[PDB]
């Protein structure tokens, strides 16, 4: 009858859904590969999908996944057992090499921009019209780390100019030098910012902008990923 | 406590943003709005602008008649006394026309012919509603997913009280529009078919709507556990693959076995809520037309 | 074994148990302590239902099912025949749901990241032990809970429904459906929202989240953003099982007539309590 036709050629598209679903979703991160970067033997029952190509805008060109794979860049671990499924030990200092939950990817080194091709995220005093507009403004304030030691002090607030809020908060350290912190790994308190990712003397190694304007990609992936870092390295402290 | 990005600490702003223009007829967008800090606690601020133009427009008044429509006649059941409406007011029903009069438009206003004239106006509120989000879509050259998103929902709702209707041979078919009444109409609608868990389509709608809940959970879950990385920035993500979206496939990938990607997420996200009223709708359509019990359709399956 | 960007995560640390001991991965599954527990867990109540399949006479999957404790055995054990399997079938669940959530926080830490998932999961198992425990508990034996088989727990469903009459009528249950309904409807527009814009009209270039929102105001003259939009999936969602579990607590313990006579309080005021006319009057 109907209803037995009907409920039979649904699981058959589905079958088809789930196959398109799962493929669409190799389009990152394959083929998969052993430990030591080779293309591993079995790569599962679902090939990879036909590339596609993305057109960025503002003239930054086009992206096409899946596509050639690569760290482009060295990392500092080495084998732990001599078999598979073992941890990789920091062969240095995991926060400086950027390994574990301190790592971070090779973005372009461009920033992000907003609809209309202007920089995404800049600092507040370069934000016509933008001021706090509620809750604790904790530019001023004197920031704490998790060693109980204060750090340096907010200079400045770094928003997102389209969606209007804030991103990072500008640093000053004791060597006038400022560094970015992301908004959502700081406490902000009526006297104080508080971070427990990192103690005081971890704050010198966050990465440093080249601009003082502007972030890039890639500039905020090694902030973040060194800050979320700390909070299994920088245990020892906290 | 370390900050869980919940709520925000700070909030900030700037200058009314009138948004992109793309094709937009710059002309149909009212001013915008006041900003709510409220609201900004949670999310964006900013109220407004809205655009509207003649669909729009077409829509909110056929919206509005459809609901006054009802309202009048709730008015009328409580005898224009303001203290019975409030405390009748989930009693009240628009029941269809009776079943005498088949599909024909000849029911009284008394008697299914208000239900008519009211479901008319549902009818191209909705549609044109459907349009506009299509349109406005296209004024600003974006994918039309939002439509065909909806177009699913319009299914459901279509087979309710049109579709199916149809096929029966009588408005009677239809649902009352009330608070309680609409309840008790499903509870009945259940009773007559046989028992509707024995509704194969009806248990794979349940199985959506439950993975829905459970996908949503998922993916906000995420998003929010790699915000610290920018993680909701999905469009550039997308684009350029940052170590939020690594880290959010790696922690799926070491609990159960696979992942998604940062767009990947988005089409397992589209589908499971879409199926939820596609296979509904279907389970709906075939009941009373093809199956009169799925108990019984469920000991032979034919 | 190993997505291409992988191996600069698969570092040591983050276990809650045993350091190093089960601080390694089987093919893409990471294992931890918690991961030998599920394990341990899983197989032991998967092999207790197997056992009661055979008690039972059947080992088709659409008839095996166990029963909890008859309402006579209270809140007391049962033999395993009656009742007791369940029990302890329950027990492993139990054990198995809660260690998969802390080997959820382990993998969390390992890789820097917030604990809202594994915190989002708990919401189930609680929804879980509000059926098989607090409930049943509260109302003085196991029988209350409901049975482990694909079309006996449905017949739970439908008999504990209507024990109340229609239960639409449950206040909180109406709470949960609402969101549960609204949740669906955010995530087909979120899902729809990021396509449309990652995948715009042919030949156009991508689409940005300025499009996004100046999409939504367009439409309905608010927009909540894409940090709101998933603080709002994370909530609807919760929210929706909150009040699930909730509507099913208060259910033959302070409430236990029918759910439809419930709402006589608001008809019954003082004021219009007796004004005729109307449905109620
Ligand atoms: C009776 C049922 C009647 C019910 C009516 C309700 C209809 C519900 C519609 C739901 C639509 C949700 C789709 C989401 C989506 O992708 O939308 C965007 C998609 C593209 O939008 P766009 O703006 O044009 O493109 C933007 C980019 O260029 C391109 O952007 P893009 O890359 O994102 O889009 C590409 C997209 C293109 O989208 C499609 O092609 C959509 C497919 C339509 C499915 C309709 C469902 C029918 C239900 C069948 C169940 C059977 C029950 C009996 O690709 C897919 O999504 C792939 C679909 C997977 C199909 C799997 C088929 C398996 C067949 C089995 C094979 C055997 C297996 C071997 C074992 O929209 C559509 O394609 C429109 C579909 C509308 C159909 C209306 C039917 C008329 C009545
Ligand atoms: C690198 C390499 C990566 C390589 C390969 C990766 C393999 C990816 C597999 C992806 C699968 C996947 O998403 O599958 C799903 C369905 O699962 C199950 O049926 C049943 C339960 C079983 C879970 C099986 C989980 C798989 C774990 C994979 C390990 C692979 C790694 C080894 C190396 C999931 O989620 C499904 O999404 C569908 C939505 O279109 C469909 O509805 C399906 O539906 C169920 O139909 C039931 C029928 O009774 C119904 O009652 C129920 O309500 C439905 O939810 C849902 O479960
Ligand atoms: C919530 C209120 C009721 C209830 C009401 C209903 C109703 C009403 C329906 C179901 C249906 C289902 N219920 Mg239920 N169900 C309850 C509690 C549970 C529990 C539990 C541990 O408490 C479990 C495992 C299930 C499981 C299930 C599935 C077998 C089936 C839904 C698929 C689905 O998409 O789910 C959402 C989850 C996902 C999409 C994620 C993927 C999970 C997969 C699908 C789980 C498969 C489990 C497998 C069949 C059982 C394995 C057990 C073995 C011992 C290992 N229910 C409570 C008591 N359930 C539907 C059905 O068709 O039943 C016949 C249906 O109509
Ligand atoms: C006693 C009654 C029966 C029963 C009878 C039915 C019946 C009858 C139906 C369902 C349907 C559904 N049931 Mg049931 N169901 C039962 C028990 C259950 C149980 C349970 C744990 O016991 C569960 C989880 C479910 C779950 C579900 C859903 C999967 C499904 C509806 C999806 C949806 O989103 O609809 C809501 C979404 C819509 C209606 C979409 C259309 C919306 C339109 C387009 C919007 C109009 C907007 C308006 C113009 C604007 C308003 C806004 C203004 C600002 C006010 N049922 C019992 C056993 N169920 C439906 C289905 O699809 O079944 C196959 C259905 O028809
Ligand atoms: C799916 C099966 C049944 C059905 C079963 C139920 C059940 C069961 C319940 C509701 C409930 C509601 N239903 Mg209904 N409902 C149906 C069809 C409809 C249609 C339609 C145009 O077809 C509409 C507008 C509604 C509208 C509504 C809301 C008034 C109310 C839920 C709040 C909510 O979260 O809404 C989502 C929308 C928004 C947040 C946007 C505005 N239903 C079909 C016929 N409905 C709930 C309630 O509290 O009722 C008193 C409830 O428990
Ligand atoms: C005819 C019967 C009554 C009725 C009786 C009941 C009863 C009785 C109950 C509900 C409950 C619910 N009803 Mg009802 N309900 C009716 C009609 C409706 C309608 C409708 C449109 O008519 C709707 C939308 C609903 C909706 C709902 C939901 C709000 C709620 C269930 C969700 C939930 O609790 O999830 C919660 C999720 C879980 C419990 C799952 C937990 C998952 C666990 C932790 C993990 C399992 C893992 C698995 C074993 C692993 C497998 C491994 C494989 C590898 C995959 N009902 C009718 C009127 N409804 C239930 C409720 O509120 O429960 C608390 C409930 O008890
Ligand atoms: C996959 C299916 C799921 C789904 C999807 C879905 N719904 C959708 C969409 C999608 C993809 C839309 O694009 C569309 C939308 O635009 O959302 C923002 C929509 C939508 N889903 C809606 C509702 C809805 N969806 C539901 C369900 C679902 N939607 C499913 C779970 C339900 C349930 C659970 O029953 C409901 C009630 C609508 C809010 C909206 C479509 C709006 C519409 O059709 O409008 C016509 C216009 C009117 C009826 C206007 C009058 C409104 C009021 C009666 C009057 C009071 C307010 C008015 C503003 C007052 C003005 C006063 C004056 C003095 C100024
Ligand atoms: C943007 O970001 C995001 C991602 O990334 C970019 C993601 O990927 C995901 C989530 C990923 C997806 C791929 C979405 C897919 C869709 C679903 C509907 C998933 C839910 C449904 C399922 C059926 C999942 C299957 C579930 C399980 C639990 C499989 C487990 C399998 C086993 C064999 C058990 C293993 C057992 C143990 C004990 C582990 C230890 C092992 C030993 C050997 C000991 C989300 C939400 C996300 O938002
Ligand atoms: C304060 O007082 C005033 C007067 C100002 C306003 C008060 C209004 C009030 C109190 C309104 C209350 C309304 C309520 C509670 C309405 C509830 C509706 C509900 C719960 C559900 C609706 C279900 C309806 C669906 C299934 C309807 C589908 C309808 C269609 C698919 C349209 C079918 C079309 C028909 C019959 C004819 C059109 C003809 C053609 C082909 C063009
Ligand atoms: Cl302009
Ligand atoms: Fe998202």
């Amino acid at each position: 009858d109907l209803a037995s036709l009907a409920i039979y050629s649904f699981w058959i598209f589905l079958a088809g859904l789930i196959y398109y679903l799962q493929t669409e979703n190799m389009r990152e991160g394959y083929p998969l590969e052993n430990e030591d970067g080779t293309p591993a033997a079995n790569q599962g029952p679902f090939p990879l999908p036909k590339p596609k190509t993305f057109i960025l805008p503002h003239g930054r060109g086009t992206l096409t996944v899946p596509g050639p794979e690569s760290e482009d860049r060295p990392i500092a671990l080495a084998r732990t057992a001599v078999s598979e499924g073992f941890p990789h030990a920091p062969t240095g200092d995991p926060m400086k090499d950027g390994v574990g939950p301190a790592s971070w990817v090779a973005r372009r080194d461009l920033p992000e921009l907003d609809g209309h091709g202007h920089n995404k995220i800049k600092p507040m005093k370069a934000a016509a019209g933008f001021h706090v507009s509620a809750g604790k403004n904790p530019i001023g304030l004197p920031v704490r780390g998790c060693d109980l030691e204060i750090a340096g002090k907010v200079v400045d607030i770094w928003v997102d100019i389209p969606e209007q809020m804030a991103r990072f908060l500008e640093v000053e350290l004791k060597d006038g030098s400022t560094r970015l912190l992301p908004m959502q790994m700081v406490k902000v308190q009526s006297n104080r910012v508080h971070v427990n990712a990192l103690s005081s003397d971890l704050f010198a190694g966050i990465p440093t902008i080249k601009s003082p304007t502007e972030v890039t990609l890639l500039e905020e992936d090694k902030i973040c990923g060194y800050v979320a870092g700390g909070l299994m390295y920088a245990a020892p402290k906290r | 406590a370390e900050y869980q990005n919940i709520f925000s600490q700070v909030q900030v702003r700037g200058p009314a943003d009138l948004g992109m223009t793309e094709d937009v007829n710059l002309a149909n967008r009212s001013g915008v709005g006041p900003f709510s800090t409220l609201l900004g606690w949670f999310g964006n601020a900013q109220l407004g602008p809205i655009y509207l133009g003649s669909l729009g427009v077409l829509s909110l008044f056929s919206g509005l008649m459809w609901f006054f429509t009802i309202g009048i006649w709730f008015w009328y059941q409580a005898g224009w006394n303001p203290a019975v409406f409030l405390r009748d007011l989930f009693f009240f029903s628009l029941e269809p026309p009776a079943p005498e009069y088949g599909l024909s438009f000849a029911a009284p206003l008394k008697e299914g012919g208000l239900w008519l004239i009211a479901s008319f106006f549902m009818f191209v509120a909705v549609w044109s509603w459907w349009g506009r989000t299509y349109l406005r879509a296209q004024a600003l050259g974006m994918g039309k997913h939002t439509a065909w998103a909806f177009l699913s929902a319009i299914w459901l709702w279509m087979v309710l009280g049109f579709i199916r209707p149809i096929l029966m041979g009588s408005w009677s078919e239809a649902v009352p529009y009330g608070i309680f009444s609409h309840l008790d109409w499903t509870n009945n609608f259940s009773l007559v078919h046989g028992n509707l868990f024995y509704n194969p389509f009806h248990g794979l709608s349940i199985a959506f709507l439950y993975g829905s809940a459970l996908l949503f959970a998922m993916h906000g879950a995420t998003i929010l556990a790699v915000s610290r990385f920018g993680g909701e920035r999905e469009l550039e993500q997308i684009a350029d693959r940052g170590t939020a979206a690594e880290r959010a496939a790696l922690f799926w990938r070491w609990t159960m076995g696979f992942n998604a990607t940062m767009e990947g997420i988005h089409r397992w996200a589209i589908w499971m809520a879409v199926l939820v009223t596609l296979t509904g709708g279907i389970g709906i359509l075939l009941s009373g037309t093809v199956v009169d019990n799925w108990y019984v359709w469920g000991q032979n399956h034919g | 074994a190993l997505l291409s960007f992988e191996r600069k995560y698969r570092v040591p640390g983050g276990t809650l148990v045993g350091g190093n001991l089960f601080d390694f991965w089987v093919g893409p599954f990471y294992v931890g302590f918690f991961g030998v527990a599920t394990f341990f867990f899983a197989a032991l109540g998967i092999i207790l239902i197997a056992w009661s399949a055979v008690l039972q006479g059947t080992w088709n999957p659409q008839l095996i099912s166990v029963y909890p404790p008859a309402l006579e055995y209270g809140l007391g054990g049962a033999p395993l025949a009656k009742g007791g399997l369940w029990q302890i079938i329950t027990i492993c669940a139990t054990g198995a749901f809660v260690s998969w959530a802390l080997r959820e926080v382990e993998i969390c830490r390992k890789l820097g990241i917030g604990y809202h998932i594994p915190f989002a999961f708990a919401f189930a198992i609680l929804a879980y032990l509000t059926l098989v425990l607090f409930r049943p508990v509260m109302m003085g034996a196991w029988g209350y809970a409901f049975p482990y088989g694909i079309w006996t727990h449905l017949d739970w469903v439908s008999n504990t429904g209507y024990t109340y009459g229609n239960f639409h009528y449950n206040p909180a249950h109406m709470i949960a459906i609402s969101f549960f309904f609204t949740n669906a409807l955010a995530l087909a527009l979120h899902g729809a929202l990021v396509l449309s814009a990652a995948n715009p009209e042919k030949g156009k270039e991508m689409r940005t989240p300025d499009h996004e929102d100046t999409f939504f105001r367009d439409l309905v003259g608010y927009s909540i953003g894409t940090l709101g939009i998933h603080r709002l999936g994370l909530l609807l969602s919760l929210s929706a099982v909150f009040f699930s579990a909730l509507c099913m607590i208060i259910t033959g313990t302070i409430w236990f007539d029918q759910w439809v006579d419930w709402w006589q309080w608001w008809v019954k005021l003082p004021w219009w309590a007796n004004i005729p006319g109307g449905i109620n009057g």
